[PDB]
């Protein structure tokens, strides 16, 4: 009864947007624009980091079954955030999300909302709920970043700096389809592996003994997996 | 898995089962297999905030709970509008059965009923979930003899290692700590309501029948003794302890007003109807009582459950 919410990179190269003729870099920017729209809107309303991430996860999954050439990105983004508030028990009125959405977008960007932006978001809630198969509960790499870093004993300033850079990497990872690739536990260790290389830190010295320090947090995670997640996060800065 | 895509036209509405929070409950049958189902209509056409957060709550709780004694949500269906929540069809509820007068439950029946109910509640409690709406109407019984727990819309997660809403259970099954204003309560509110229905299965009438909270508190205190620091040292911390007090300091007389029920059943009822929730029975140890220790369900028989009512 629990559906599978992960795709290969070959499956991610054949999204409904690509089949309808959209460019891969254009879809990747649509996901960036849309995910960072649910991000900017959510903070202005004072929403919680799981609530923003849940709306973004709904957003990336919605466009595995629908193409951007049929569903505007920002209307879907505002709809996903509106649904994420109820599921995460931090509900915001749709009227506030649109009054906020109008305050951050253009005249042509907000033009996707039509003459009645409220209803245009309301009718999409039915499409989104069926698209997410009513699998409302999701986990984000934030909780695993804190959960795994708690078991690290060592320099308090170096460990605290580690989770500070990995946290922003979890923010940046939400603009990519990494959510549709690896479980939240894989992303949490990936941002710790990445942040440990940029700080010149040796994480295993804060664990037991020396070493693949994450084999005690996540099962069977080859390094090639973690270095692939790091690439897609670092590419956001290119 | 892929839920929400199938249409309601695959079902035929037989009749109206009841009226839930989001809509009416419909008895329906599958046009493809013949399975009876219960459909909960969740309207969103007119709602101001789209899909009700109350139904979203009920959805993401029931999709974490899989158990023989918990109603399983089969699927979700639309129309082409609104959505319908598909549940496994149960044949009866215990309230409708007792109010009819056509059913008589033996202690062999009550032991089987309590073993399934306490087994399902222990599963929900082990997952850190309060039901917060246990009553006779929400206990569903099959003609095969299977017991199930239903209507999880008011169920909430519980902090195992924080405060919640005070008044949550219908008054006839609400524990004394909520009447006195407790807001950081425990699963012990659920094992209390089950105490009220354990006694109700031997009386066909709810144990504590009042309409106001104060008029309720004295009714329990007339049976279980008045809440005092001697048997419940934390009464002095609940808000309305002094504002809402019984007429006199009654003595517990549960072991005699229910002297007709079996000893093992009376010993379990006393442990489940204790005033102090810190001293109240745990759902796990309710199945370790002398009344439910050696009750193998496969060696039981379904009860006298009727099939038609002037409904
Ligand atoms: C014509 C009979 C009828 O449908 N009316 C009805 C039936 C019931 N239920 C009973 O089990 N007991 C009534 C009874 C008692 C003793 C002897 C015979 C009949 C239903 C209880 C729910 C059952 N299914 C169920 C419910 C919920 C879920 C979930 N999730 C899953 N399955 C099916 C049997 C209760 C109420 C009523 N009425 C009749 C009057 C109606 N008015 C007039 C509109 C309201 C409900
Ligand atoms: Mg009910």
């Amino acid at each position: 009864t629990k559906p599978c919410w992960y795709w290969d990179k070959k499956d991610l190269a054949h999204t409904p947007s690509q089949l309808e003729g959209l460019d891969p870099a254009t879809e990747a920017r649509y996901r960036r624009e849309g995910a960072r729209f649910i991000f900017d809107v959510g903070t202005r309303l004072g929403l919680h980091y799981d609530t923003l991430a849940t709306g973004i996860i709904y957003f990336h999954r919605f466009y595995m079954f629908h193409s951007f050439k049929q569903f505007p990105r920002y209307v879907t983004g505002a709809c996903c955030l509106f649904l994420a508030g109820k599921v995460e028990e931090t509900p915001k009125k749709c009227k506030d999300i649109i009054k906020t959405a109008r305050s951050l977008l253009n005249d042509v960007q907000f033009g996707q909302f039509g003459d009645d932006p409220k209803e245009e978001v309301m009718v999409l809630e039915r499409i989104l709920l069926q698209t997410i198969k009513f699998d409302l509960q999701v986990e984000h790499p934030y909780q695993f970043l804190l959960k795994y870093a708690k078991q690290l004993k060592g320099d308090k300033n170096k460990i605290q700096k580690l989770v500070q850079m990995a946290w922003t990497f979890v923010n940046d990872s939400l603009c990519t389809t990494l959510s549709l690739q690896w479980e939240p536990e894989i992303i949490a260790v990936a941002v710790m592996y990445l942040a440990g290389r940029l700080c010149k830190f040796e994480i295993q010295e804060w664990t037991s003994k020396p070493r693949r320090w994450w084999e005690q947090f996540v099962q069977d995670v080859p390094v090639d997996v973690l270095e692939d997640i790091c690439h897609q996060i670092l590419d956001l800065y290119s | 898995s892929d839920w929400g895509k199938r249409c309601v036209d695959k079902f035929d509405i037989i009749g109206i089962i009841g009226e839930g929070t989001y809509g009416q409950v419909y008895k329906a049958k599958d046009k493809d297999t013949g399975e009876l189902v219960a459909l909960k209509k969740v309207r969103l056409d007119n709602e101001k905030e789209g899909f009700p957060i109350t139904a979203i709550r009920e959805i993401k709780i029931l999709r974490q709970l899989i158990h023989r004694s918990v109603v399983n949500m089969k699927e979700i269906v639309t129309d082409k509008g609104a959505f319908y929540l598909v549940f496994e069809y149960m044949d009866h509820d215990l309230m409708g059965l007792l109010e009819s007068g056509l059913v008589h439950f033996s202690e062999d029946h009550i032991k089987s009923f309590m073993k399934q109910l306490m087994e399902g509640l222990e599963y929900c409690h082990k997952k850190n979930f309060l039901h917060r709406d246990i009553k006779c109407s929400n206990i569903l019984l099959n003609n095969s003899g299977q017991i199930k727990l239903a209507d999880f819309g008011l169920a909430r997660l519980y902090n195992s290692e924080r405060p919640y809403t005070n008044k949550v259970i219908t008054l006839w099954y609400r524990p004394p700590e909520l009447l006195l204003g407790e807001e950081r309560y425990t699963p012990a509110i659920d094992v209390w309501s089950c105490g009220c229905i354990l006694g109700e299965l031997f009386t066909k009438k709810p144990i504590f029948q009042a309409n106001l909270e104060l008029a309720q508190l004295e009714l329990i205190s007339r049976l279980c003794g008045s809440p005092c620091p001697a048997v419940w040292p934390d009464v002095i911390k609940l808000p309305y302890f002094n504002t809402m007090k019984p007429k006199k300091q009654y003595r517990r007389r549960l072991r005699e007003e229910f002297s007709f029920i079996p000893s093992a059943a009376l010993d379990l009822l006393d442990h489940m109807l204790t005033l102090d929730p810190s001293k109240r029975c745990t759902a796990e140890q309710t199945l370790q009582s002398d009344f439910l220790k050696d009750v193998e369900l496969s060696k039981m028989a379904p009860p006298d459950l009727p099939h038609w009512q002037d409904c």
